[PDB]
């Protein structure tokens, strides 16, 4: 009973590394994808920034 | 006479006693026996389980 005890506590802690792993996983991905859209933004910033100098067709 | 009915009874008594002291001999190193190879038996089971 105390062996059935102590591995049921091992393959929690298993479990759960696991999973952590794999979420923050996730969470990389998201952040990656959410930076190339900022930079994306800031291009269009930039464009619209340097437009605005223009003193005619503005 | 006297000593056939006393002397050779009462080591007659004494191989008896002998015979009932050997009894309880048997049980005793019996039951020490039975603690002891559970003593054993315990700690291989406890080995076998910890290891794996």
């Amino acid at each position: 009973g105390n062996f059935k005890s102590k591995l049921k506590k091992a393959m929690l802690s298993q479990q759960i590394t696991k999973s952590t792993i794999a979420n923050k996983m996730r969470l990389k991905v998201l952040s990656a994808r959410e930076q190339s859209l900022d930079g994306i933004f800031e291009e269009t910033k930039e464009k619209l920034s340097g437009i605005a100098n223009n003193r005619d067709e503005y | 006479s006297q000593k056939n009915g006393i002397a050779t009874l009462l080591q007659a008594e004494k191989e008896a006693h002998e015979i009932v002291s050997k009894a309880r001999k048997y049980r005793q190193d019996k039951l020490k026996q039975a603690k002891t190879d559970a003593a054993k038996e315990i700690d291989s089971y406890k080995i076998q389980k910890d290891k794996e």
